[PDB]
C-alpha cells in the first residue's frame, strides 16, 4: 500500500505456488489486489496477491520461479506498494509467450495441440495481471513447461 | 603399447599432489610469518620503551644523590 | 638421583615452618617471609611431581601476597597456581586464572587478559566440552585483540567463533564472519591466496539456508572476485547446485568423491556435505 | 620425457621435505618469540614499580 | 610432431627450470632463517639476566633504605 | 560485569571527580594523581567503547603532562589519544601524531618518527584519499629509515612513492625511483631473481613518454642485465613494441588478451596497458 | 620546512654555547658541553650534514674518554663513524677502530666483530685493497668461532676462501670449502647444499692439475656418496675426460650446455676461463 517493508518467504503449499499468485497473509490484503514489488531503485515488478491460512503477517511466500525472475533471498528486505491498472490502456487483448520444455526427463515427439490449450490458459488466470518478461510454470496434461513472456498486445 | 601409456597417465597425477601439497604448506607458512612479524614489531616497541626509560631513570637518580 | 621421598619432606617441612611463622602474627616482615618460603615450597612440590600441593602452596602466596598493597604479585602468583592446576583440577585453574584476567584488566594492560582468555576457551573445550562459554570467551579475545589493532590473532579468533557457530547451526553469524574476513584478506599482499577459501566455507552455510540463496551468493562473489571463477570450490558448487537442481542425487555423489579423490575431505566438510545430499 | 618425470618428482620430493624441515623449525622459533614477550611485560612492570619508589623515597 | 613434440619439449624445460629455481630459494630461506633463530637464541640468555639482575637489584635496594 | 551502563556511569563520576580535584589543586604533589586518575578515567572510557572520551582523556593527561617538566609521559599519552581518535575524530589523530613526531624529532629517536609517518600517510591515503600528503609522508619516512641505514623499509616506501606518482602521472619519478631499486635488488643474491619486475615497471614508463625511449630503455636493461632477455616480460614489451610500430591495434589487443588469460594483472597494469591501447589506437 | 640554513645556525649556537661553557672550566659543565654536542651533532644529522655531525660526535666521544666514562665515548664514535659512512671512509674506519679496541676490552666480543664486519664491507665495497678486507673477515670468523657460534662464523670462511682463491691462493680456498663441506654434511639442514662447496673445491683442485681434480673427485665421492649423483659432478667427470685429448671443442660444447639449464656467476665462469687457457693448452 504505502510501501511498508516485508520479508520473502517459501510457498506454504504446492498448488497455491502452481497458482502464480504470490501469497499473503489474510491479515493484510485481499485476494485480487495488484502491488508492484519495488527491490532496488530501478527493479519493480508487478505481482497479484492471494490470501491462504498460516504465514505470518508481515511477509509474502513467493514460489521458485518468482524468486529466481525478481532475484530474491530468504529473509532479505523487500518494499511492497499497491498497483493500480489503467483499463484504458493496460487491457491485454493479446500476448505472445515462448514455451519451452521444463524438464528433460519428460520429452517426448507426441504432436500437442496448440490451439486446446489456449482457452485453457484463459481458464486459469484471467483477469490477472501479467507483465512483459515474467517467467512461469504450465502444466499441460501430464507435462511440465516453462512459459516467458516476449510480446504484449493490446 | 599401454605399457608406457599407463606410465604416463600415473606420473602425472603425483606431481598434482606434491604441487598442492607444497601450496599449503607455503600458505600456512605466509600467515604465521605475518603473525610473527607483528609480534616482533611490538617486542621491539617494549625494548624501546624500556631502556629510554631505563636512561631517565639511571640520570635522575644519579643526579639526585650527586646533588643530596 | 631425583626421588621424590626428599623433596616432599622438605617441602612439607618448611611448609609447616611457614605456618608456624605467619600464625604468630596475631612489623610486616613475616608476611613476606611467610609467602617467600610459601613460593620455595611450591616450587619444591613442583619438582616433587606432586601438583595439588603446588597448586595450593601457589594460591596460599598469592593471597598473602594480595593481603599487602602489592597486587600484580598476587596476579603472577594465580597465573601460575593456574598452570600448576592444569592438570588435576582444571576449574581451580578457570578461578584464578579469571582472577588474574580481572587484576590484569583492571591494571589497565589487555593483551595478556586476551592471552588468558585464549587459555581459558581452549581449557573449556578440550577438558569441559563446552563450545558456549568457548565461543564467549572467543569472543571476548578477539574483541580485545581487535582494540588494539590487532588483526591477525583477532581474525583466528573470529574464524574459530564462525567455526563454532556453523557447528551448532548459526548459519547467520558464520556467514557474516566468512564474509567479513575474506574481504580483509582480499587487500593483502600475502593472505590474498587465501581469500577464496573462507568465500567458499561462507557459500556452503548459504545452501544450508536455500539454494537460489547459494547460487545468488556465489554470483555475488565471482562478481566482487573475478579470480574466483577459476578455482575448484567453484566449479565443485557449480556441478552440485546442477545437480540439486533436478533431484539427481547420483551426480551429487559422483562429484563428490571426484573432488575428494585429490584431496581428503575434513570433518566439518564432509558433514556440511552430507548434510546439504540429507537435505535431497 | 620419462626420465624427465622422474627429475620433476625427485626434485618436488626434495622441495617438500625442506618444507616440512622449515614448518618445524619455525614452530619452534615461535614458541621462542612467545617466551620472551611474556618476560618483557613482567621486566617493565617491575622496572615501573621500582622507579616510581625510587622517586617517592626522595 | 607439431604441436604434440614442441608442448612436451617446452613445457618440461620451462618446469624443470622452475623447480630449480624454487629449490635455490628454499636453501636460501633456510640458511637465514638457521641465521634468526640462533640470533633469537642469543637474546634469550641477556633476556634471563636483565630480568634476574633487575629484580634483586630493586629487592636488595628497598630492604636497604627501608632499614637505614 | 559487563554491562555497558554501570562502566560509562563509573568512569563519568571517576572523571567529575578528577576534575573537581584538579580545580580544587589549582586554588605539584597533586598533579601526579590527577595525572593517574586521568589515565584510569581514559582506560575506563576505552573499555566503555567510548573512544572519544578516551581521546579527551588522555589529551588532557597530556596536556597535564605538558605543563610539567616531562616529555616521554606526554608523548605516550599522545600516541594513545591519537590511536583512540583514529575510529572517530581522523583529524584530532593526526594532529596528536604529529605533534609525537615533532617531540621525538626533538629528543632525537627516529625509526619510531618513521614508523608514525607511515601511519599518518596510511590515514590520509584510506580515509582522505589525499595523494599529495600521502606522497610527502611517504618521502619523508623513507628518508629518515635510509639515514638510518635501513634500506628495506626505505626500498618499499620508495615503490610505494613511486606507484603513486605513477598513478598521478609523473613518470619520470616513478621510473628513476624503479630503476635505483632494480639496481638495489640487482646487487643482492636474494633479491636477484625479482629484480626483473621494477625493470619492466620502468620499461611501461617509458612507453607512456614514447616509444623510442621504450625501445632505448629496453636496450639498456637487456646489456645491463643479459637475464631480463629469457624473460616472458621481455618478450611480450618487444612484441608490443612491434605491433605499435606496425600500427597493427588487433595484434596489441590479442597478445594483451592471452597475457591475461595465462595469468591475472593487477589494477595498476591494466590501467597502463590501456593507456599505451589508447595512445596507439590514436596513431591508426 | 625549516630548510637547512635555520638548522645549520641553531647547531653554530649550540656549538659556540657548548665551546664558550667549556672555556670557563667542573662536571656540571663538561656534562653541559657533552649534552650540547650531542644536541648539535643530532641537529646536523636532522638538516643533512654529514661532516660536521661527525666532528661534533667525535668531539663528545673526546669529553667522555677525558672524564670517566667509557661505553658512552664507545657509542659516540660508532656514531660518527656512521655519520662518516657518507662522508669520509678514513675517518670512519678511524672511529670504528677506536670502538673496537675500547669494546674488546670488557670481553664484548660479538659488537667488535660486528663492527670488523663493517669495517671489511667498506674496505671491499670502495676501496680496492683485498688483503685487509680477508685479514678483517678473519679476525671476525675467529672472534664468532670462540663463542661457539658455528653458523655465524661460516659466512665469512666461505667470503674469505673466494677471495682467496681470487686472488690465486687455491690452498686455503681449497682447504677453507672442504671443512665448511665437512661441517655441514652433518647437518640435516644445510646437507642439501654442501654438494655446492665440494664442487667449488673440485674446481680449485683442477685449476693446478688435472690428476689432483681426478683423485680429489674419487674421494669427494667416497666420502659422500651423493655428489657422484649430481649435474655438477657429471659436469667434472665430463670436463676431466675431454680435456685429456686437447679437443677444445668438447670443453666449449659442455660448458654451453651447462650454462643453458642454469647461468654461471662470475665467479665461475671466471675459474672456467683460466683452467681452459691454462691446461687445456
Amino acid at each position: 500500500m504505502a510501501g511498508r517493508s516485508m520479508q520473502a518467504a517459501r510457498c506454504p503449499t504446492d498448488e497455491l505456488s502452481l497458482s502464480n499468485c504470490a501469497v499473503v497473509s489474510e491479515k493484510d490484503y485481499q485476494s485480487g489486489q495488484h502491488v508492484i514489488v519495488r527491490t532496488s531503485p530501478n527493479h519493480k515488478y508487478i505481482f497479484t496477491l492471494r490470501t491462504h491460512p498460516s504465514v505470518v503477517p508481515g511477509s509474502v511466500a513467493f514460489s521458485l520461479p518468482q524468486r529466481k525472475w525478481a532475484g530474491l533471498s530468504i529473509g532479505q528486505e523487500i518494499e511492497v506498494a499497491l498497483y493500480s491498472f489503467d483499463k484504458a490502456k493496460q487491457c491485454i487483448g493479446t500476448m505472445t509467450i515462448e514455451i519451452d520444455f521444463l524438464q528433460k526427463k519428460n520429452i517426448d515427439s507426441n504432436p500437442y495441440d496448440t490451439d486446446k490449450m489456449a482457452a485453457e490458459f484463459i481458464q486459469q488466470f484471467n483477469n490477472q495481471a501479467f507483465s512483459v518478461g515474467q517467467q512461469l510454470v504450465f502444466s499441460f496434461n501430464d507435462k511440465l513447461f516453462g512459459l516467458l513472456v516476449k510480446d504484449i498486445e493490446a | 603399447a599401454l605399457s608406457e601409456i599407463e606410465t604416463r597417465h600415473s606420473e602425472i597425477i603425483k606431481l598434482e599432489n606434491s604441487i598442492r601439497e607444497l601450496h599449503d604448506m607455503f600458505m600456512d607458512m605466509a600467515m604465521l610469518v605475518e603473525s610473527q612479524g607483528e609480534m616482533i614489531d611490538r617486542i621491539e616497541y617494549n625494548v624501546e620503551h624500556a631502556v629510554d626509560y631505563v636512561e631517565r631513570a639511571v640520570s635522575d637518580t644519579k643526579k639526585a644523590v650527586k646533588y643530596q | 638421583g631425583m626421588d621424590t621421598s626428599g623433596k616432599q619432606a622438605e617441602a612439607m617441612a618448611l611448609l609447616a615452618e611457614a605456618e608456624r611463622k605467619v600464625k604468630n602474627s596475631q612489623g610486616s616482615s613475616k608476611i613476606e617471609e611467610a609467602c617467600e618460603i610459601y613460593a620455595r615450597a611450591a616450587n619444591m612440590f613442583k619438582m616433587a611431581k606432586n601438583w595439588s600441593a603446588a597448586g595450593n602452596a601457589f594460591c596460599q602466596a598469592a593471597q598473602l601476597h594480595l593481603q599487602l598493597q602489592s597486587k600484580h604479585d598476587a596476579a603472577t602468583c594465580f597465573v601460575d597456581a593456574g598452570n600448576a592446576f592444569k592438570k588435576a583440577d582444571p576449574q581451580e585453574a578457570i578461578n584464578c586464572l579469571m582472577r588474574a584476567i580481572e587484576i590484569y584488566t583492571d591494571m589497565g594492560r589487555f593483551t595478556i587478559a586476551a592471552k588468558h582468555h585464549i587459555s581459558i576457551a581452549e581449557i573449556y573445550e578440550t577438558e569441559l566440552v563446552d563450545v558456549e562459554k568457548a565461543i564467549a570467551h572467543y569472543e571476548q579475545s578477539a574483541d580485545y585483540y581487535k582494540g588494539e589493532e590487532s588483526n591477525s590473532s583477532a581474525n583466528k579468533c573470529l574464524l574459530k567463533v564462525a567455526g563454532y557457530a556453523a557447528q551448532l547451526e548459526q548459519y547467520q553469524k558464520a556467514i557474516d564472519i566468512y564474509e567479513q574476513v575474506g574481504t580483509s584478506a582480499m587487500d593483502s599482499p600475502l593472505l590474498k591466496y587465501s581469500a577464496k577459501d573462507y568465500f567458499f566455507k561462507a557459500a556452503l552455510c548459504h545452501f544450508c539456508i536455500d539454494m537460489l540463496n547459494a547460487k545468488l551468493a556465489v554470483q555475488k562473489y565471482e562478481e566482487l572476485f573475478p579470480a574466483f571463477s577459476d578455482s575448484r570450490e567453484c566449479k565443485l558448487m557449480k556441478k552440485l547446485l546442477e545437480a540439486h537442481e533436478e533431484q539427481n542425487v547420483d551426480s551429487y555423489t559422483e562429484s563428490v568423491k571426484e573432488y575428494d579423490s585429490i584431496s581428503r575431505l575434513d570433518q566439518w566438510l564432509t558433514t556440511m556435505l552430507l548434510r546439504i545430499k540429507k537435505t535431497i | 620425457s620419462l626420465e624427465s618425470t622422474r627429475r620433476m618428482l625427485q626434485l618436488v620430493e626434495e622441495s617438500k621435505d625442506a618444507g616440512i624441515r622449515t614448518l618445524v623449525m619455525l614452530d619452534e622459533q615461535g614458541e621462542q618469540l612467545e617466551r620472551i614477550e611474556e618476560g618483557m611485560d613482567q621486566i617493565n612492570k617491575d622496572m615501573k614499580e621500582a622507579e616510581k619508589n625510587l622517586t617517592d623515597l626522595g
